[PDB]
């Protein structure tokens, strides 16, 4: 049985400013199996009604999911994707940066 | 469109 | 130019919770068009790009249909894949099925594809004669023996080069400028101080199409390749791609770096700088 770590990108479908509305992605690609928790957190807390892509993988069978949600930025709020799968030994949270 | 195949592997 | 489609299948089975859930997504190209899952409410194949929605009612039930039937056929190949691992009948396991045609310009077939893969890994494909199977190892040699005795490949042949290449063809023909026509990359440069001495160039491409693109950084003309960090391009969420390209640079030599950007729908490669 083949394992593969998720990769994970925390971003704005459109460049940020602050007060206009955009959407916050965390992809999440290149893991196996399948099985996958995914929360977008807005100061620490679960954002609710966050959607994903449908199930896909690449070339090397190793599957992909968009998590997203509509969001304002402002200069305050803090946003994170935490990622749980098999091969991590704690959940994975990575930091949105609006630079990146 | 998808294919039509009953084969099991 | 070149095309392709895609359909993508992933069984997981999840004994003592029922059925495995199978997922099927269609692509053209690195646009989804299609998806089922069989434990949505009411299970059926639904438009995922504007230029399938005209397909009629008849296109949407013959390929719900198709895809109950395979979830069941799936079911039934996991069962006999635990059986030829000997493995336990408690564990779940993944299949997954990959299948498809490439034509050229001239919208004729370049190459078929129908492959699958067991728990992650190579289990059987048919070969580019499409007339053959490629086994991984001896479970799948009795996947090839039974294929082979009922001339599967014979079978499969008359859908990658006929249904597969005439409906990619028509998607082709009414998605337009969404699938022949490449989206350029909107490009900038950002400047992020790290300290007095030193600041990153960050150069951005943004809501391009198809997701193929090249992003390097030079410093008087010469690649930066070793002290690049490169992104692995993106989904947007809008069926558009994003990258980036970063460079950490001593203050003051900004100057001598530039972004070099190559994308099918750009006009020439782009040449970009911190301005």
């Amino acid at each position: 049985m083949i394992q593969r770590t998720p990769k994970i990108q925390v971003y704005s479908r459109h460049p940020a400013e602050n007060g206009k509305s955009n959407f916050l992605n965390c992809y999440v690609s290149g893991f196996h199996p399948s099985d996958i928790e995914v929360d977008l957190l807005k100061n620490g807390e679960r954002i609710e009604k966050v959607e994903h892509s449908d199930l896909s993988f690449s070339k090397d069978w190793s599957f992909y999911l968009l998590y997203y949600t509509e969001f304002t930025p402002t200069e305050k709020d803090e946003y994170a994707c935490r990622v749980n799968h098999v091969t991590l030994s704690q959940p994975k949270i990575v930091k949105w940066d609006r630079d990146m | 469109i998808p294919r039509r195949n009953v084969a099991t592997l | 130019g070149s095309h392709s489609m895609r359909y993508f299948y992933t069984s997981v089975s999840r004994p003592g919770r029922g059925e495995p859930r199978f997922i099927s997504v269609g692509y053209v190209d690195d646009t989804q068009f299609v998806r089922f899952d069989s434990d949505a409410a009411s299970p059926r194949e639904e438009p995922r790009a504007p230029w399938i929605e005209q397909e009629g009612p008849e296109y949407w039930d013959r390929n719900t249909q198709i895809y109950k039937a395979q979830a069941q056929t799936d079911r039934e190949s996991l069962r006999n894949l635990r059986g030829y691992y000997n493995q336990s009948e408690a564990g779940s396991h993944t299949l997954q099925s990959m299948y498809g045609c490439d034509v050229g310009p001239d919208g004729r077939l370049l190459r078929g594809h129908d492959q699958y893969a067991y728990d992650g890994k190579d289990y059987i494909a048919l070969n580019e004669d499409l007339r053959s199977w490629t086994a991984a190892d001896t479970a799948a040699q009795i996947t090839q023996r039974k294929w082979e005795a009922a001339r599967e490949a014979e079978q499969r042949r008359a859908y990658l080069e006929g249904e597969c290449v005439e409906w990619l063809r028509r998607y082709l023909e009414n998605g337009k400028d969404k699938l022949e026509r490449a989206d350029p990359p909107k490009t900038h440069v950002t400047h992020h101080p790290i300290s007095d001495h030193e600041a990153t160039l960050r150069c951005w491409a943004l809501g391009f199409y198809p997701a193929e693109i090249t992003l390097t950084w030079q410093r008087d003309g010469e690649d930066q390749t070793q002290d690049t960090e490169l992104v692995e391009t993106r989904p947007a969420g809008d069926r558009t791609f994003q990258k980036w390209a970063a460079v950490v640079v001593p203050s003051g030599e900004e100057q001598r770096y530039t972004c070099h950007v190559q994308h099918e729908g750009l006009p020439k490669p782009l040449t970009l700088r911190w301005e």
